[PDB]
């Protein structure tokens, strides 16, 4: 009994108060930490860099003037959300830019970090690797093995509806003709 | 290595955000709720408190409940972490017998009761059959040779009913019979070292296959334990009903042991220490949907005033109904196997009322049925949902209904002859119908009531195929039905319990004259 | 870093002395040092406690659990503050009695938890029997019951238990002895064995109001008439109609919280009979009759100069105590309870406390404590009694009367008047100091006709189900309406407070309302009805 008290004690009693705004800066930096550093160097080399805003992501100089129409985004779960409510958006162009909304709850929860990591991969696959066409047969080979496997819900996990309806196995032509579909997966 | 303050197996983040366990071919592992891959498989989205070894506070941990390492007897709907699992025992009296310290043996029907300022104590209510098994037994006072200076003996048979959600093991509750407002006739002994069996939820003890426990010991404890002076018998004649109040002192609790999976009863933990917590940190929902019987469930709601207690995931009423009873949304419309949520009344205690009037204001709505899914539950509110279609008495038991509903339920004549009707009516109706009045109408407006006595109405039976069968020869002269005119109308009236008379009137009238009777059938003589 | 915590109570030292607070973070609770500016807008209370006491209050619940909530969820809200001792308070409530001889008078009683003066730490109550005559012809009990000089009467009562404390009781239920007069002990109610298996959470009844009360007589063979009583006793009873119920403090064991799995199990080692002595000698006692004119007792932890360990407790100023113990707040920086200013209360002190506070009042050069209220330091063992200044009181600190001026103001709202009665709507508290009403009619030339002109014929005032008081004339009339000799004749109604009542016929057995100090309460002419 005397043993147990210690562990609970440390977790609840935060000895000192970091401050009102420090936590925000500390949260984001820890988040980006988990992604392998080597990825960050690739991002800077191709140009634009991620800057963390604090207010409503909906209203920023860099993003206000562009893509108002593309207000429809699909989350990881495939559900559509309006951008203003959403807490992180990215944009692909001549100046690759990624913007993340500051918050204090990135360590504690996980559902928010997942979207951030989701956004890092699309930049990685669509904007980085595309200059070298790195997704190729090896990615295609695993891909093909997924379609044909015993009642594998894995498909449900990674394929959209369009893919679950291609009757035969995937062909190198599809990636060429359709290259948006593969990059999300 | 992942933090885990409550030390309950599940890591923190999972508990707050939502998780679900799903078996991969033969191995069970715990996983975060994924919207697309779990929904097609029909798994429920769990939430819980990272700081409660059992969010509900009952003796089963948050982890154990959803995984099943638990007494396999807790009813299914209570495996969900936000549903308190606890026992609820009440007593059912099947039949009585009377004599004097010429024996009145009548069959009884009992009901678990609930009244209004209603408190956390279970109670039931017996109702004595009034129909006359014997023709000649007018005035019980004489059928039993009871004199002013006599005493009658009472001898009952009893069975136990578990309508809760968890098993009791060793003890069996003490329970005291009480007549009237405060004249306690007897306290039913707690038989000793005799309830070595188990009372699982939704079961009877003793089971339906055995004789029910005779109430009198048949030993030497008291020669006639249930004595009763003359004066009670008089009061007994005017009310024809008793109440049986029982307390909640149950036995020990069966806990799950991880080392070998054996379920052994620990003699340290006792249900009498847990119930107060449950009764003080959950929302109370009263429901009469299933079989027009009151099923009680308790749901964990937040209480702003308590730090630790605010940790539990917020529960919105609609969601509560989803996990506690089985309501679902085929088309997004709340319904219980078809019956939409809108066919029920909501009544609230004054305390509970105050909280809800506030809640309806910040949403700017007047009809609760729309914004229903936006009402937050706080601790200690008590909510009662009753069928809007039926009439009710003081003890919130179903006693009647509007006549109009009654007729359509009878508009289906499967067959008709000169010996009776064989209907197939919804099993629920025959709990608000006391009996039927048969009458014949002369071509010139006369009226002949066959069973023209207050205590002679129970003539309608039910066949083994669920077909109700009304027997005329029961309270007839064992003779078929005569008709003086193929043009003479035959009228049949039904009498609901609420509209019944239980004793002869002031001047001892026995005719069914001043009884409000509803016409239920009227066909031509030739047609029959 | 091994942050120091000598008291071994989870919260570290520095935090305990200076001030901290618990705050729920979305779904996770964490402990923080008090920041003045960022927490204040959120309505969080600044706690303080003792770094060298596992339980500043000294009750069996460490400082840490209380604010964190790991505790029997039954402890009353008001007891979460670390500086309010949580312990049980059991007193006995008797609802009604019945009498006969070993034509049986079964009459209803009213009880109030009492407290009198040199007042000591032991609870007792006092029941009061209604004196009004339910039956007309039962004048003189001595005859309604065939009582002879060499006879004995039998007593059979019903009682209920009341928990006015701050903690639950579990196994046992206390013994309590009935006594008439100064020292006449009639009976001690046995401690039934293994029968009070239920729980008394604070402000609850046992058994609840919906069940039969525990019958006092066993109804078994223990004693044929346990309440024997020689004639002489009956005489004292006839003159006073008062009984005392002394109850002891032998409670059961205590329910403690287990960290390992969060089950609240009743531990058989710790027993309230070991803790209370500690509490009663290290806390300040505050008595208040505010809520419903009933005596609620709370205990606050104060410093005791003489004891090293005891100076450790955070200094407690009187004003905040009132804030945290009862619910007082500062709408405008003025201490107040729902409208009622602090100025509407009396301050009475025991001789010790009086001496101590006069000194403290001297170094500040003040005369009105109501000003310097926030500067009085509490020491251990003061006893303070807070009573409504507006009501008159008897020796046993029971509400018994009030100043007449208040009485008229309480009636200035005539909702309705007719020849069948009044349907008034009065503040629930006043009707606890009014014994009954005298109705009279006044001839146009100054005559006076009192309808119910008997001392024991006053219970004519009912209460409607909507809280509207209803006075029935036909009750102690001849079941006939009210006749009026003149549409110009005034109809006078008087109210009689308990203190001004008579309880027995006078020397010559007078039943007239002559020697009763009477206050006029209503006067409308015959046509104003």
């Amino acid at each position: 009994q005397e043993e147990h008290l210690k562990e609970i004690m440390k977790h609840i009693v935060k000895i000192e108060v970091k401050g009102e705004e420090a936590v925000k800066k500390e949260a984001a930096e820890k988040l980006l930490e988990k992604v392998p550093s080597d990825v960050l160097e690739m991002y800077k080399a191709i140009g634009g860099k991620i800057y963390i805003v604090d207010g409503d992501i909906t209203k920023h100089i860099s993003l206000e003037a562009l893509s108002e129409d593309k207000k429809k985004i699909k989350d990881i779960y495939g559900k559509d959300a309006l951008l203003h409510e959403h807490y992180v958006y990215a944009k692909e162009g001549y100046e690759p830019v990624l913007v993340i909304q500051s918050s204090e709850d990135y360590v504690e929860n996980t559902e928010k970090a997942l979207n951030v990591y989701y956004e890092i991969g699309k930049i990685l696959s669509r904007d980085i690797l595309s200059k070298i066409n790195q997704p190729y047969q090896k990615f295609l080979d695993v891909l093909n093995t997924i379609k044909n496997a015993s009642d594998s819900d894995g498909q449900d996990l990674l394929f959209t509806n369009q893919l679950k309806e291609h009757p035969t196995d995937f062909s190198v032509e599809f990636l060429e003709q359709n290259s948006n579909e593969v990059q999300e997966v | 290595t992942v933090p885990d303050r409550d030390n309950d197996g599940i890591p923190d983040s999972l508990e707050v955000e939502g998780y679900t366990v799903d078996v991969k071919n033969k191995r069970t592992f715990l996983s975060p709720w994924i919207s697309n891959i779990h929904e097609k498989k029909g798994l429920t989205k769990y939430k819980s408190s990272p700081e409660k070894w059992s969010t509900a506070s009952d003796p089963y941990s948050d982890f154990e409940k959803v995984t099943g390492r638990i007494d396999k007897n807790v009813s299914p709907e209570a495996r969900h972490p936000l549903v308190a699992a606890y026992p609820i025992v009440h007593v059912d009296m099947e039949n009585i017998i009377l004599s004097k310290n010429r024996t009145i043996s009548k069959n009884t029907s009992t009901s678990r009761t609930h009244t209004s300022g209603f408190s956390n104590s279970n109670s039931s209510t017996v109702a004595i059959d009034h129909s006359l098994s014997l023709a000649g037994e007018r005035t019980w006072a004489e059928t039993m040779g009871l004199n002013t200076a006599d005493t009658a003996r009472l001898n009952a048979n009893i069975r136990y009913v578990n309508t809760g959600t968890a098993p009791i093991y060793n003890v069996l509750p003490t329970t005291s019979l009480v007549l009237g407002k405060n004249q306690t006739l007897a306290t039913i002994k707690a038989k000793e070292n005799q309830l070595s069996q188990i009372l699982a939820p939704n079961n009877y003890y003793p089971s339906k296959n055995l004789a029910p426990i005779a109430l009198n010991a048949q030993d030497d404890f008291s020669s006639t334990p249930i004595t009763m002076n003359y004066n009670q018998f008089l009061e007994l004649e005017k009310t024809k009903q008793l109440r049986l109040d029982t307390d909640q002192v149950y036995g020990n609790i069966a806990t799950y042991n991880f080392e070998n999976g054996r379920v052994r009863v620990d003699t340290g933990s006792n249900w009498s220490e847990v119930l107060p917590q449950i009764q003080e940190t959950t929302a109370r929902i009263i429901f009469n949907g299933k079989d027009l019987n009151l099923v009680e469930r308790r749901i964990a709601a937040v209480n702003p005033s308590d730090p630790l207690e605010t940790t539990k995931p917020d529960m919105t009423l609609k969601e509560a109904l989803k996990i506690a009873f089985g309501f679902n949304e085929p088309n997004g419309n709340l319904q219980y196997q078809g019956k939409d949520i809108t066919e029920f009344d909501f009544n609230f205690d004054q305390q509970t009322s105050q909280n809800i009037k506030n809640q309806l204001a910040e949403l700017n709505a007047t009809n609760i049925y729309t914004v229903l899914d936006k009402i937050k539950l706080n601790a200690k509110m008590n909510i009662l949902i009753r069928d809007k279609r039926f009439h009710y008495d003081r003890n919130n038991i179903a006693v009647g209904a509007d006549e109009s509903v009654v007729k359509e339920a009878h508009r289906e004549v499967i067959n008709s002859s000169t010996e009776g009707l064989l209907l197939n009516i919804d099993k629920d109706i025959r709990k608000i119908l006391s009996g039927y009045i048969v009458e014949i109408e002369d071509t010139e407006g006369l009226k002949e009531v066959i069973n023209d006595r207050y205590d002679m109405l129970n003539i309608s039976s039910l066949r083994q195929d669920g077909k109700t069968f009304i027997d005329f020869k029961k309270y007839n002269d064992k003779l078929p039905l005569y008709i003086s005119n193929p043009n003479y109308k035959v009228n049949v009236y039904a009498v609901t319990k609420e509209n019944t008379i239980i004793n002869p009137s002031e001047n001892g009238d026995t005719s069914t004259n001043g009884i409000k009777k509803i016409l239920i059938f009227s066909k031509k003589g030739y047609e029959i």
